[PDB]
């Protein structure tokens, strides 16, 4: 899984 | 213009003149006898100075 | 601290705080140094200028929210190697030569050399120069029966009126500059002009801007 | 003839030369070897006074050792109270192109000149609350160097037109003119009793004027270039001169030639200030490497720098006490080291 | 260098009023100010003080909080509000002017003032009520502080007025030493903490008044009780 | 793969810090550069260095290792400090555009006040305003776990029209505000250049042009990519989550090599930094 993506 | 410098050097001429010894000494002289009272040669205590 | 002291300390508060206002108020205005040559006619040259809405001497010209100050060294006898270094923050000097005077004897050398000598101060490295050759009408009027090719060595051109002896002339008092780092804003100025203010406005931008161009890292 | 005043200056010259090596029996430096050096002197700036925002032309102490005016290009003039770093006043010029300054000896009036060729005086002690121009002495045509206080209505100024002048404040006009030099006069001291002064011209030489009688009565020659600075030995006997080649000389006017001169192959720019210690033992110098020397008077040997300054050190002075040492440079900045 | 106040006159009990001291001849805009009353026998008491730039602005605790002082620089002039006259305040006050820096010479110019009429602290005495004088002999007045005067710096602040009759008093010295201009050389004064003593020689007219002493240590600025030299 | 993606990172990482800690150690001990854009410049390299510091490693490492095992109190943190330090460096460079375009298209009226205690107000207040700003970030940054053992520390933020309004409030005023005004700012500084040694005027615009191009460049793809997520959610996190917003997030971190390149250690500055 992991969407991640911690904006910057 | 001429005859000014002519008339000033005549005047420095016959000056009186001593040693450079005599001189030497007593500014030795001099040095020595105000040495103690001197606060920058011989600084004053920490009370002493107004700064 | 006594009751008195605390007075004292808040007197010299207010005069730092009178210091400081005067300092600002001092740091709006420019400073420009006039530096008239031998019989170059810098009386009149002021005269004209202070006329349209325009010991030592200052004339100061409110310029569109701009204060100029032309400091003005008239009549000094010491050899200008001691008092000069009192002006290193000058915007730019002015240099004031005569046209004319490609004959009397010669002088325009002499004007030459002073200029030469005041653009080599190390003093003077943040500054620019602008030169005004004054007398041009009087120029126009005597370039016949003159033919400044013997006066000076090779002047190429025609021996005639053609105005390349204005041309000859300024690459003459361009050339003594250090090259490729200051530049030299000329300007041919008659008896009657009006453009000399607008030109030292003009040239006074250029420099500031110049300055602000090296300063801000952008260029 | 034209050529018999030539004639006459040559002969005279040589003669002054032969007779003023003919009494010379030893040098300074020979007599002054059995004496123990000063080693090595360390002074640290207690204060430090900013209300200046341009370059400091002239400082001076006032006689309790305590007040002390300084002169700076902005058009001011700051009366600082050295002890608490506080402002007594803050005179603002006329002309604010200023090159000397002076404090009168009782306190009470104080003196400033530039390239106005006027020398204002300004009465501090008054009643308004207010400080104005007493008087304005313009007799000059050349900037003024130097201008020292001798009364409160007296004072000796020197001008760049090769004259020195003495001022009587009541009447405003010269009593007496000094017309010796060639070049520009740079700098002036008063003597201790106020009885004769010294003046250095940028022609390489001294000249000692006689206040009273008005005439130069002696002229020292031993520099290479123009004699920016001037002081006295506290005896009354000796002065020292600081020019540009980068060397102090000390002169003594009885045996009337050069006794010593301080050069360091080191330092090369020149000299701005020269000063002497209470004794005359150290001698303080200002330098255009921005940091003040302190040599030996009596050993010709560097014993100390003071080396706090960012600019250009332009005044120097040392009290009267001889407790502390204000030295000013073009930063705006003047310090008081100890 | 000249003060003239304005306002006075008879007021009831509780009212309100004003005072406006009009300054003339001088910087008035460098100098403190000092609103000093005196009542109808006795001596006198400090009332408010407003420094210049009004920056600081100090009041007696007999009149704190129903007085009011201002300054108009502009038009050199000095106001003091009053609010709730009580029968205490039927006293002629004076505005005194004063300039601190080193080496100046405060209060050393009173200014005549108006008349009303209204139908801790060191406490400094002058045992001596009246002393005896005769023209062209030395005399002595001796003044007592609570506590020691001397500060760090080495400044005694003690300063002494003489009231003539029928006008406004004037420095005589101040700090104890330094005598004010204008006076003659004959006064002077000299003294050890807390216990300061002014000498007069060869006595002369015009000197019969009341001599205050007067300390500037902690702002509740208090006066003595005076001494008047009759003849 | 991987290794080329952790090269560049190591890459940047490097060559920011090291510029960025010598910008600042010789405009701070240098003591004579003290001029009104060198201030910008030293909160610019200031910010520049805690945002490589702050934001590469805790997005790197958690984006490896699948999980983000760095807990609550550190993930806040280091969203505050991405936040803060992302607009601190937008805002001084929309204050350096704007100092040189009061510098150089109106001289003298600009004399008057461009003085260095004005260049510090700017700079304290850009930081304040910033900090003002970016506080809904640790607010709203809770840790929570999509399955056993991720923790995947997102922002949860209070519901709809919260994620929208301030993705498009952030849009607008960190990428289309500051970079209109910069591309304006610096096309009339291009334009009084152009109106009147004709190589250095140019060369200067080229740069400029770089300097307009390369902010567009870095900064669109970051933002674009959150008007998609903010908006969408499932659609854009399917789309791009493990490879592609890393190289996203690289190249928005290449302002911070960039920055120092074109702003301090051309020009010849640097003559200054190997002289001390």
């Amino acid at each position: 899984d992991y969407m991640g993506w911690m904006d910057f | 213009q001429a005859r000014k410098l002519v008339e000033q050097l005549k005047m420095e001429a016959n000056i009186d003149r001593i040693k450079v010894s005599k001189a030497a000494a007593d500014l030795m002289a001099y040095c020595e006898a105000h040495a103690k009272e001197d606060p920058l040669l011989t600084p004053v205590p920490a009370s002493e100075n107004p700064f | 601290l006594s009751a008195e002291d605390k007075a004292a300390v808040e007197r010299s508060k207010m005069i730092d705080r009178n210091l400081r206002e005067d300092g600002e108020k001092a740091r709006r205005e420019l400073k420009l140094l006039l530096l008239g040559t031998g019989e170059s006619g810098k009386s009149t040259f002021i005269k004209q200028m202070r006329i349209i809405h325009g010991g030592i001497i200052e004339y100061p010209f409110d310029l569109q929210s701009v204060i100029f100050r032309m400091v003005d060294v008239g009549g000094q006898r010491s050899e200008r190697r001691k008092w000069i270094h009192c002006f290193e923050n000058v915007t730019s000097i002015m240099f004031l030569v005569a046209l004319s005077e490609y004959d009397q004897v010669n002088r325009m050398e002499e004007s030459k050399a002073l200029f030469r000598t005041i653009i080599t101060y190390p003093w003077f490295q943040n500054s620019s120069v602008i030169l005004f050759l004054n007398k041009k009408d009087l120029l126009e009027e005597k370039i016949m029966y003159s033919h400044l090719v013997d006066y000076f060595p090779e002047y190429d051109g025609p021996q005639r009126d053609a105005q390349a002896a204005r041309e000859f002339i300024l690459k003459m008092f361009v050339d003594l500059n250090p090259d490729s780092d200051k530049i030299i804003y000329s300007h041919f100025t008659c008896a009657t002009d009006t453009e000399n203010i607008r030109f030292v406005f003009a040239a006074v931008k250029d420099t500031i801007l110049q300055l602000n161009l090296k300063e801000y890292n952008l260029v | 003839e034209l050529d018999q005043l030539r004639q006459e200056a040559e002969q005279l010259k040589n003669q002054i030369r032969d007779a003023r090596k003919a009494c010379a029996d030893a040098t300074l430096s020979q007599i002054t070897n059995n004496i123990d050096p000063v080693g090595r002197i360390q002074m640290r700036t207690r204060r430090t006074l900013r209300g200046h925002l341009a370059k400091i032309y002239a400082m001076h102490w006032g006689t309790d050792s305590r007040l002390l005016v300084s002169a700076s290009q902005d058009g001011k003039l700051i009366i600082w109270d050295s002890y608490t770093t506080n402002k007594v006043h803050a005179i603002p010029l006329r002309s604010s192109w200023v090159m000397t300054c002076a404090y009168a000896p009782s306190g009470n009036y104080v003196a400033c000149g530039g390239l106005d060729n006027i020398c204002s005086i300004y009465n501090l002690k008054t009643r308004e609350g207010n400080v104005r121009v007493s008087r304005e002495l313009a007799g000059h045509t050349g900037y003024l160097s130097c201008c020292r206080f001798l009364d409160d209505n007296q004072i000796v100024t020197s001008s760049g037109d090769t004259t020195c002048a003495l001022w009587d404040i009541e009447t405003g006009q010269q009593t007496t003119t000094f017309t010796g030099h060639t070049g520009d006069v740079m700098s002036l001291s008063l003597a201790p009793d106020t009885r004769l002064f010294v003046s250095g011209a940028c022609d390489a030489s001294a000249k000692l004027w006689d206040v009273r009688e008005g005439m130069c009565r002696q002229t020292f020659t031993g520099h290479e270039s123009d004699i920016n600075a001037i002081c006295f030995f506290p005896n009354g006997n000796a002065f020292a001169t600081g020019s540009d080649d980068a060397t102090c000389r000390l002169f003594d006017l009885r045996a009337d030639q050069e006794l010593m001169t301080y050069s360091h192959d080191n330092i090369i720019c020149g000299i701005t200030s020269v000063s002497f210690s209470k004794s005359g033992r150290l001698l303080l110098a200002g330098y255009d490497d921005f940091n003040c020397n302190v040599w030996d008077a009596l050993k010709a040997d560097r014993a100390g720098v003071l080396a706090g300054h960012d600019n250009r050190v332009s005044c120097l002075g040392v009290t009267d006490d001889g407790m502390a040492v204000a030295t000013g440079s073009w930063d705006s900045f003047l310090k008081i080291w100890n | 260098v000249q003060l003239v106040e304005s306002g006075g006159g008879l007021v009831q009990p509780g009212g309100s009023r004003k005072l406006s001291c009009s300054a003339s001849g001088f910087a008035f805009s460098s100098f403190g100010m000092h609103w000093v009353r005196q009542a109808p026998e006795k001596g006198l008491e400090w009332v408010a003080y407003i420094s210049s730039g009004s920056g600081t602005i100090y009041y007696a605790d007999t009149v704190k909080g129903r007085f009011t002082i201002s300054r108009d620089d502009p038009k050199n002039t000095l106001f003091l509000q009053m609010t709730s006259l009580r029968s205490e305040d039927t006293a002629m006050y004076y505005c005194v002017r004063s300039i601190y820096y080193y080496g100046s010479s405060p209060f050393d110019f009173w200014g005549q003032g108006t008349t009303l009429t209204v139908s801790s602290d060191i406490v400094m005495t002058q045992a001596t009520s009246s002393v005896p004088v005769t023209p062209g002999e030395s005399v002595s007045i001796s003044c007592r502080s609570s506590k020691s005067l001397l500060h760090s710096n080495g400044n005694t602040y003690l300063y002494w007025f003489l009231q003539r009759p029928g006008q406004s008093p004037q420095l005589l010295i101040y700090r104890m030493s330094n005598l004010a201009s204008g006076v003659p050389d004959r006064f002077s004064g000299s003294g050890s903490g807390t216990a300061f003593t002014l000498t007069i020689s060869r006595l002369e007219a015009e000197d019969v008044g009341v001599y205050y002493c007067m300390q500037h240590l902690e702002y509740p600025l208090t006066f003595g009780a005076g001494t008047k030299l009759e003849l | 793969e991987l290794a080329i993606r952790i090269t560049l990172y190591a890459v940047i990482f490097l060559m920011s810090v090291g510029g960025n800690m010598l910008i600042i150690v010789v405009l701070g001990l240098s003591r004579r550069l003290r001029t009104v854009t060198n201030a910008f410049l030293l909160s610019l390299a200031v910010s520049d260095l805690l945002l490589a510091v702050a934001c590469m490693p805790f997005t790197l490492l958690p984006n490896l290792m699948g999980t983000f095992i760095f807990g609550t109190v550190i993930c806040k943190a280091v969203s505050y400090l991405m936040g803060v330090s992302v607009s601190v460096s937008t805002l001084s460079l929309v204050a350096i555009a704007l100092e040189r375009y009061s510098a150089i298209c109106r001289p003298l009226q600009a004399r008057v006040w461009q003085t260095r205690s004005h260049a510090a107000r700017v700079i304290v207040a850009t930081w304040l305003l910033s900090g003002l700003l970016m506080v809904p970030y640790p607010v709203y940054t809770v840790v929570q776990p999509v399955g056993p053992r991720v923790l995947q520390c997102v922002h949860r933020w209070p519901s709809a029209r919260v994620r929208q309004t301030w993705s498009v409030l952030l849009l607008l005023l960190l990428f289309f505000i500051p970079g209109v005004v910069m591309a304006v700012a610096y096309g009339l500084i291009s334009r009084e250049l152009y109106l009147g040694k004709l190589l250095a005027k140019k060369r200067v615009v080229r740069m400029l042009l770089v300097i307009v191009v390369l902010f567009f460049l870095c900064w669109l793809p970051v933002y674009s990519a959150n008007t998609w997520r903010a908006f969408d959610g499932p659609g854009a996190h399917r789309a791009l989550s493990g490879a592609p917003i890393s190289f996203i997030h690289l190249l928005s971190y290449a302002s911070a090599c960039v920055n120092p390149l074109v702003y301090c250690f051309m020009h010849r500055r640097f003559r200054q930094a190997c002289l001390e």
